[PDB]
């Protein structure tokens, strides 16, 4: 990082269920201990049915991020809707041709019909895994433990959506770059789904 | 290191030191250049960018006098050489560069020095000396816009009689230069 | 800032005989006081009668190796086969050398082989290519005990000038024998390179393998 | 003026040894009854040692009401080298002697804070890496008489100073009886 | 990269008179955090050749990206490159540590340790090392990171010299890995337990196992 | 797919590395007269002391075309591309225009610049040597 | 072509030798409001009383600038320059986002070396916006923000009296009252307060000594 | 426009550097053109301070042999008188370096100029053969033999376009010639060219100096010049005597 | 921190029961990347039926825990058996009077028939504080949340062997310098008891 | 005590011209506990940086009878540490007239080398027997100890600790023991470049006199 820039201090959590993905995260923005803004989205569109979640410098993943929208735009021009693969690819190539510039990380969630929803991981350096969840900020390492013994494969909608409230409740908690409401988006075959959690709900789990 | 200039009421008296390079001996002028007929140039400071300064602003103005068929005036010859001082040192580090001018305005029939430092500032004095750490008391105490060159050499002789009072036997001497109506000659008696 | 030099220490030597010319070269690798390897060829045969030896960082000596062959094949591809000569292939490497002047190699160079005249010639390389022709050259950490005891036998002025190819083998293979029981670092085993008029020959003389 | 820095050589004969110094007066090897001692390094610490050790051994010769033999003479000298842990003197000494009693050759090294280094060989002190080492290992032979002992020190000190100039050395050859005090100004 | 982010433990392989045997963890940590526990580390290129990587991940992957290229390439407008024309060790190898070195001479390095393993066309053993730097070598045992430290004294014990391949078998061979591993894992804080092996042989052609674990592991005696 | 240049150092210098200005007397030596820079500027001070945006800047909007024609590449394949690059070259080699440095109106609608405004247009940018229409004529035809 | 670097390595070598605010934008139902505080100080001291923060990219696109003011006034002016072409070549009314976008990418461009944090408040047919740009090239929307040395001050008004459907009236006097408490208890504010206010279908109104 | 197809067509070459021409030229991948190169041109680090890298890593002495070799120097001395010019080095040394013959502390340019050195070796080596390279080059172009002054004037622009990046060379072009009689230069690696009579340079420069100030004249003999060299590299032995027809070796 | 120094990167637990008091860590000592023992007894006993883990310094903390026992052997002659709060009293004040020398931290429980078992914290700096139960250590802020979402008051031994058995084997998991085995000590008021559990039995939890 | 005098002279002539002369930094240690008793080992060849000096080094050093130890670090500070805290064992054996413990010689390493704060670098592993039985420990230059069944130290540490990983279990006899302890040093002489030559041990077993062996391998 830069002398003066914005980190994105966050938590991130995507989440894989029977019916598709679910991608959630709070909405804090710090200047190391001044809040600059108690409300912010976060959840960035990539495509239609594919979003995703950044770290590191603001700046570097907003270019990443409306660079791969307007590369995901070429591509629906020519051979339709694209997948959660091929844009994980491009932010993969776009973050390690530039790692030794640009300081980002992303966390993609996406929808299709061959793959019916996947989640990949792209840390700091440029890699990418895919993963059957994924949590990502500085609130993520107090809820690893929570996370790995509160996790089920092919869950129902309701259960992976306690599930994320209940993990970046305990994140905000005791994480201070965390902040007050929850924003989460369902991608499923039925289309976009957008939920919002408010402090005086979660707090009291 | 020490160069000189006085200027007297139709003359110009130019002093520059012999030779020191490095811990080196030498026995052998390689610090003024005759930029033109009535022209002088005498350049101090490191070694090796002050030569090639020095022939490069000489041989544009050869070219100058060449294509005109005329002589340009030390005016010109010094505003040239403040844009060209500046512009070398535009896109890397300064190098220390302090060039005394001297000429004979034949249009004016004026004698006129200028002194230019290592950022390009064209000053124009009537006497100037770099390389000395003063010898501006001398300098200023016996000095009168109207003496003749006589008087001018008597005060640059005892401008060396005091180098030559607080310095090693590395001082070999001073080389003289004078620039007026009828060009440019030598000195070496004084 | 990353660092990209490195040593590996070797020990190497060039004799230039009367009518051949011998180069030899120890093994060893160990770094930060850990073994590494204890096996990795340090004498080249480069052709035409030439015989090369890089000893130092060993990706370095290693392209500096593959591109005078590279040159030795164009050479000999656009001058219809001629041979190529040691002078020539002295200047050469040293051209090869100073061509990274403010990038070194951090290597030291020994060439060998038969001049016009047919007597052995022997040319030690500086790192960025200070080249000169040597009758003995002694390169490495063992060379101040090689050296010694070269000069305390034969005289370079039993003269070197009457010595025979295995008489110089054996006096090497002493010499090595001698630096391996006084120093720590020379053993394993010993690559020697023999040039006579016949061509090259190949010996690997079997050290201690510690 | 300089005279900072210098070699000691020590190596052990058959009822002998032999202590060697170098020399452009400043003696870098002294007496203290029957036990030599042969300190490189700082001229200050070198006399400040040399004056310790007189005054300590005068003690000792006082007291005990006899003269103090090399394994002794070695301790001391390491306890007073590590009392100044903190402020070590810039030096490295070098111990030979004859046991008066045994008459066993000893002779032992020390770094600057008291290490003992006891060969039973040689010992090699200010420079011990670039001529002198080697060609002292190379040279050396056990059991050796006194006269081929000194000759085989001069031949090192030679090798040494070879590898001229102003040059001198001083020889010390210590017997169970008598001692032999040689220079080499060659 | 300037510095490596995530990272692996080390890879370590031995010479049998048959083949070679190569092993190495499956972890990725970031930092002190043991973050991924998926990450494959042993690379089969080929027909009967073994790539173990260690270190940055990011550069582990672009290295398994140029591998499959040269493999896509190599059988490239090629019907017949499956028995004369299949990829020897000492090729990729070659490629591998050239890569290294260009890629180290533009101050520009892939933060990474490779071992190459397999048997060669005429039934020879090929085990090689690069690093970062460029630097090769060889020996019947090799190995990275601390296991260059710990796992090597262990391996050496059996292959102390050339004349003791044709002496050792597979099963001797594989049993030494695997306590070499498992040694690994009780004195390495970034190591884990499960491993993965691959044994490339001259008359079998190559057995490569998944999701082994440490066992036999004595804990008893922490009772007192 | 770069997004800030990368590899904007040189690797290897040379006394002759521009072919333009090279002495006639000694071909191997750069023309210091003719190259009106002040006669004091070695090349090796050209490698040190930059400022660490300068080649960010000189090679941006390049690095930003290389890739749009990657991805065009990806997308669409080599005509797009090729077709881009032959345009483009075209405009620019027909275009010759000595008493000026302005782009043509052409090439800025290739471009799509045709209503944006950099600090580059802003600010497009005596001598006794080499600033004739000769010099430029003799540059274009590589004469 | 383009920002000079000539004498960089002059300046450096002169420099080693010893030769040497409260902005607040409001959203409210049908519209934005931005205002500033009016006090020019270099340093300790009050340079001019009477200041114009309030700068203009578009007829009913405004911003308000901090950092280094010259290149805050020199980025405003290119980014108005670029946007009235851009509408001329495209006969429409201009977007807050094409202008957000071009600012973006113009500070992303140089890598925040360009030193210019602003607030951009407008009106376009698709809306009311107003946006907050870093100097390094990241951007955030909110419906309050504050800006400067007071807007802590600022910030604390906002959020005490800030509701979802807010009057012009409620909204301009909530912007006063803000700018107000930073003159008063921030060292870097004085003065007077400037407002624009920006509604849905009107022209935008320009107060300048709204509050003296 | 078939190449602007070709280049926008596809990885393991890229990574290679094989792409560059500059890398495959140097690997003489293609051809030999890399020995065709008039001006050699000189490999730099890519990265932001190339010259304190250098520095850096050329300031590190961990091996003998590894280290760059750095000419004598000891006293060298060279005047002229109306029979030509006398040049005067030490036959000073072993260091494991033994070979048939002396080091030759003396370069020879070309059969009638003489360039000492001093500083660094290999750069005093390689830019007085390309120095004579340059000079006969010039020679077969104009039909006349090069003036001393051209030659060092040539060096001097040579050693001036690399001011800075690590060069450490000193040298002393003597000739004689029918156009300008008997001159030397002195060229050093900072880029000062300085024509001069009596040249001593070494650590015993100011006895050999004083030396030949206390007996020099331009009407001299040539045994008297050669004795006079002599006295003064000995007050601190190989002999150099240059005339029109070429230089000839007096060493002793 | 002094350089060179040890550091007790571990994993410590204390959690107060319906019974009394119990108190767990691992084995693990790390120096750097490579594990110097693998079984060391982290358990330090003040007391009878007073217990403490150490972190930080291992020299600071073991003169430290030196001369608490000494202060209470003082203080049993003289008065009898302390409470829990003398000891985190003293404690407390060896580490606050001597924070710019010595760098420790402590988690003390006790027992005694009165106040029922007790667990204190006395973190870097000084300060002194009592919770119902504590974690400690580098391998701790992975099972925060964890900790914070299964805690309940008056557990049966059982529930709080379980409960630390699992808290312990993610931080274990999730850490680096955290592994081993799984050291516990029961206070009650029928005396002491020693637990210990192996990987292969938290493990596969 | 120890004297602080001339220390602004040293670092004076450090910064100025001079360069401080070297102290000798010592290599594997290894201590292994079989069923009744223990054993120490070390090896015997010291090297003066990369140049061996002696191919045979006492580094076993005595504390009690029955208490030996073995350091690594500073030797002279090994050495002098060793002997005070020996001098105080003795003296405190011969005020209670009985036999002295491993955990008072313990504890006085261990409050001495507090006291220093890390001043002294001796790295020690101590081994002994006493009424209560046999006992090891290993102990810190900052005043830190430890306990364990075997222990390793020295620069060839790794090798050794592999080779204990590898070849120990709860019920060893003597002979197994000291071939174990032998093993270690041995992997350590060969695996690494600081170890070499022969191996000192020495066993203590309880109702035992100590038996030091010289050579051992030979």
């Amino acid at each position: 990082l830069k002398k003066g820039e914005v980190s994105l201090g966050t938590s991130i959590m995507a989440v894989t269920f029977k019916d598709g993905v679910i991608l959630g995260a709070d909405s804090r923005t710090t200047t190391g201990a001044y809040i600059a803004n108690r409300v912010t989205d976060k959840l960035t569109r990539v495509h239609d049915k594919i979003w995703c979640c950044r770290s590191g410098s603001a700046a570097d993943t907003q270019a990443i991020a409306d660079i791969v929208q307007y590369h995901l735009e070429l591509y629906t021009s020519q051979y339709g809707t694209p997948s959660t693969e091929t844009a994980a690819s491009v932010f993969k190539e776009l973050c390690y041709e530039n790692k030794d510039n640009l300081t980002a990380g992303i966390i993609v969630a996406g929808y299709d019909d061959k793959n019916k929803g996947e989640v990949y991981t792209i840390p700091l350096g440029g890699s990418v895994h895919k993963l059957p969840y994924a949590i990502a900020g500085s609130g993520s390492t107090f809820i690893y433990g929570y996370c790995d013994k509160n996790f089920r494969e092919n869950m129902s909608k309701e259960e992976t959506v306690d599930f994320i409230k209940h993990s970046l409740s305990q994140a905000i908690k005791w994480d201070g770059s965390s902040g007050g409401v929850i924003r989460m988006v369902v991608l499923t075959a039925a289309g976009v789904e957008r939920l919002i959690f408010y402090p005086d709900e979660y707090e009291q789990l | 290191d020490i160069i000189l200039g006085i200027r007297v009421q139709d003359s110009v008296i130019l002093a520059s030191s012999k030779a020191v390079t490095r811990g080196i001996s030498v026995l052998k002028d390689d610090k003024t250049r005759q930029l033109s007929p009535h022209t002088l140039m005498s350049f101090a400071g490191e070694a090796g960018d002050t030569v090639q300064f020095a022939e490069y602003i000489q041989a544009n103005i050869q070219l100058y006098s060449i294509r005109e068929d005329y002589e340009l005036s030390p005016q010109a010859v010094s505003s040239f050489v403040r844009q060209e001082l500046a512009k070398s040192i535009r896109s890397r580090r300064p190098y220390q560069v302090n060039v005394l001018i001297g000429g004979y305005d034949k249009k004016k029939n004026k004698p006129e020095l200028y002194q230019i430092d290592y950022l390009g500032t064209k000053v124009e004095l009537p006497y100037g000396a770099h390389g000395y750490s003063y010898t501006f008391f001398l300098l200023d105490h016996h000095y009168r816009p109207d003496m003749t060159t006589e008087e001018g050499l008597d005060l640059l002789k005892l401008c060396v009689q005091e180098l030559e009072k607080r310095m090693p036997m590395d001082f070999k001497g001073v080389i003289v230069k004078i620039v007026d109506k009828d060009g440019i000659r030598q000195v070496d008696d004084f | 800032q990353f660092n990209p030099y490195g040593d590996n220490g070797g020990t190497i030597l060039g004799i230039a005989g009367e009518d051949f010319a011998v180069l030899a070269g120890d093994t060893r690798n160990i770094t930060d006081y850990s073994i590494n390897s204890r096996y990795e060829p340090k004498v080249f045969d480069c052709g035409d009668n030439i015989v090369m030896s890089a000893n130092g960082f060993a990706a370095d000596g290693d392209a500096l190796v593959k591109r005078f062959k590279n040159s030795v094949k164009w050479y000999h591809f656009d001058h219809n086969d001629k041979k190529l000569s040691i002078n020539s292939a002295a200047r050469n490497i040293q051209h090869l050398l100073y061509g990274k002047r403010f990038f070194p190699y951090y290597v030291h160079t020994i060439i060998a082989g038969l001049d016009e005249d047919g007597k052995g010639a022997v040319y030690s390389f500086d790192p960025v290519g200070s080249y000169e022709r040597e009758q003995c050259r002694a390169g490495g950490a063992a060379a101040s005990l090689i050296m010694p005891f070269l000069d305390n036998q034969v005289n370079f002025k039993k003269p070197l000038k009457y010595l025979s190819v295995e008489e110089v083998i054996k006096l090497v293979r002493d010499s090595f024998t001698s630096a391996t029981e006084r120093h720590i670092q020379v053993g394993d085993g010993l690559e020697i390179l023999i040039v006579t008029k016949d061509g090259v020959r190949k010996e690997f003389y079997e050290l201690k393998r510690d | 003026s300089s005279i900072n820095g210098g070699i000691v050589v020590a190596m052990t004969g058959k009822d002998c040894v032999a202590i060697a110094c170098d020399l452009r007066k400043f003696e870098k090897i002294f007496h203290y009854g029957h036990v030599f001692l042969g300190i490189t390094g700082l001229a200050t610490d070198v006399t400040t040692l040399n004056e310790m050790f007189r005054y300590k051994t005068n003690l000792y010769k006082l007291k005990e009401e006899r003269a103090i033999e090399p394994e002794t003479f070695t301790q001391l000298v390491s306890s007073s080298l590590y009392e100044r842990r903190f402020g070590p003197y810039f030096v490295g000494p070098v111990v030979a002697g004859i046991n008066s009693k045994s008459g066993k050759p000893f002779i032992a090294g020390f770094d600057l804070i008291g290490c003992i280094d006891e060969a039973k060989d040689f010992i090699v002190s200010g420079t011990a890496s670039d001529q002198l080492f080697g060609m002292c290992e190379s040279l050396y032979e056990p059991n050796l008489e006194p006269e081929d002992l000194f000759e085989t020190i001069s031949q090192a000190l030679l090798n040494a100073a070879d590898r001229l100039s102003g040059w001198g050395a001083v020889v010390y050859i210590i017997k169970k009886d008598e001692v032999v005090k040689r220079y080499l100004k060659m | 990269t300037q510095q490596p982010i995530v990272t692996g433990t080390s890879v370590i392989s031995m010479k049998y008179d048959n083949g070679v045997i190569i092993a190495a963890d499956n972890l990725g940590s970031y930092g002190s955090l043991l973050r991924f526990n998926g990450v494959e580390r042993l690379i089969p290129v080929g027909d009967n050749t073994v790539v173990g990587i260690s270190g940055d991940i990011s550069d582990m992957q672009h290295i398994e990206r140029l591998l499959k290229d040269l493999v896509t390439e190599n059988a490239y407008d090629n019907p017949l490159a499956d028995a004369e024309e299949a990829l020897e060790p000492s090729y990729i190898f070659e490629y591998l540590a050239t890569v290294m070195y260009q890629r180290r001479s533009k101050m520009n390095p892939l933060w990474n340790a490779i071992i190459v393993a397999g048997v060669q066309s005429n039934g020879d053993q090929f085990l090689r090392y690069v690093n970062l730097l460029g630097v090769t070598y060889s020996s019947p045992t090799l190995a990275t990171g601390f296991g260059a430290h710990m796992a090597n004294p262990l391996l050496r014990k059996v292959v102390d010299r050339e004349s003791d391949i044709p002496k050792t078998t597979v099963q001797v061979a594989e049993e030494a890995i695997v306590n070499a591993m498992r040694v690994l894992y009780y004195r390495d804080a970034r190591s884990s337990r499960n491993f993965s092996l691959a044994i490339i042989d001259k008359n079998t052609g190559l057995t490569f196992k998944k999701n082994l674990q440490v066992e036999n592991m004595k804990w008893d005696f922490a009772k007192d | 797919m770069n997004i800030v240049p990368q590899d904007t150092f040189k690797s290897q210098v040379s006394t002759d590395q521009d072919k333009s200005v090279l002495s006639s007397a000694v071909p191997s030596l750069p023309d210091t007269l003719r190259q009106q820079e002040g006669g004091a500027v070695p090349l090796s001070t050209q490698l040190n002391d930059r400022h660490p945006l300068e080649s960010t800047l000189k090679n941006w909007e390049t690095t930003q075309r290389q890739r749009q024609m990657e991805q065009y590449r990806q997308i669409f394949g080599i005509a797009e591309p090729m077709k881009r690059t032959m345009e483009m070259e075209i405009v620019n080699r027909t275009d010759f225009n000595p008493l000026s440095t302005n782009g043509s109106i052409h090439r800025d609608i290739l471009l799509n610049k045709e209503c944006s405004i950099d600090w580059e247009d802003v600010y497009p940018g005596s001598t006794m040597v080499g600033d004739d229409v000769h010099s430029k004529i003799e540059k274009q035809l590589g004469i | 072509a383009g920002l000079s670097f000539d004498n960089y390595q002059r300046n450096n070598f002169l420099a080693e030798n010893s030769h040497t605010t409260t902005i607040v934008g409001v959203k409210f139902n049908n519209g934005v409001v931005i205002a500033a505080d009016t006090r020019s100080t270099q340093g300790p001291i009050v340079a001019d009383k009477n200041c114009a923060k309030l700068h203009r990219i578009s007829p009913k696109i405004w911003c308000a600038g901090a950092g280094t003011a010259a290149d805050t006034e020199a980025v405003t002016q290119l980014i108005g320059s670029n946007i009235e072409l851009h509408s001329l070549y495209t006969s429409r009314e201009p977007r807050v986002v094409s202008a957000l976008q071009m600012l973006k990418q113009h500070l992303f461009k140089y890598q925040g070396h360009i030193g210019a944090y602003l607030i951009v408040a407008g009106v376009d047919p698709t809306g009311s916006h107003l946006f907050s740009i870093h100097a390094h090239g990241s951007t955030d929307v909110g419906y309050y923000l504050s800006l400067g040395s007071g807007s802590l001050a600022a910030m604390a008004v906002l959020e005490s009296h800030w509701k979802q459907d807010l009057t012009k009236e409620e909204a301009i006097k909530l912007a006063s009252d803000a700018i107000q408490a930073g003159i008063w208890n921030d060292l870097g504010s004085g003065s007077n307060v400037d407002v624009c206010v920006m509604e849905i279908g009107k022209d935008a109104e320009y107060l300048r000594n709204y509050t003296p | 426009m078939q190449a602007i197809a070709d280049s926008f067509s596809v990885r393991l070459v890229k990574e290679l550097q094989y792409d560059n021409e500059q890398n495959l030229e140097s690997d003489f991948v293609t051809g030999a053109s890399q020995f065709q190169r008039l001006a050699p041109s000189l490999t730099v680090p890519p990265i932001a301070s190339p010259q304190q890298f250098l520095r850096a890593h050329t300031d590190d002495s961990r091996n003998p042999d590894c280290k760059i070799k750095i000419a004598h120097g000891t006293t060298t001395l060279a005047f002229r008188f109306q029979g030509g010019i006398i040049v005067a080095v030490d036959s000073r040394a072993a260091g494991n370096w033994v070979a048939s013959q002396t080091v030759k502390k003396v370069i020879e340019i070309n059969p009638f100029l003489l360039g000492t050195m001093a500083g660094g070796a290999a750069d005093c080596q390689f830019w007085e053969t390309w120095l004579g390279s340059q000079c006969r080059l010039h020679e077969l172009r104009e039909k006349e033999r090069i003036s001393v002054a051209a030659a060092s004037k040539i060096l001097s622009n040579l050693v001036y376009q690399y001011k800075g990046a690590g060069l450490s060379m000193g040298t002393m072009i003597c000739g004689y010639t029918r156009k300008e009689g008997p001159t030397i230069y002195y060229v050093d690696s900072d880029g000062t060219r300085l024509k001069g009579d009596i040249f001593c340079v070494g650590s015993g420069q100011t006895f050999a100096y004083g030396v030949l100030d206390s007996n020099y004249k331009w009407d001299l003999s040539v045994e008297d010049a050669l004795y006079l060299g002599k006295r003064s590299i000995l007050a601190a032995v190989n002999l150099y005597h240059v005339t029109e027809d070429g230089w000839i070796y007096h060493g002793n």
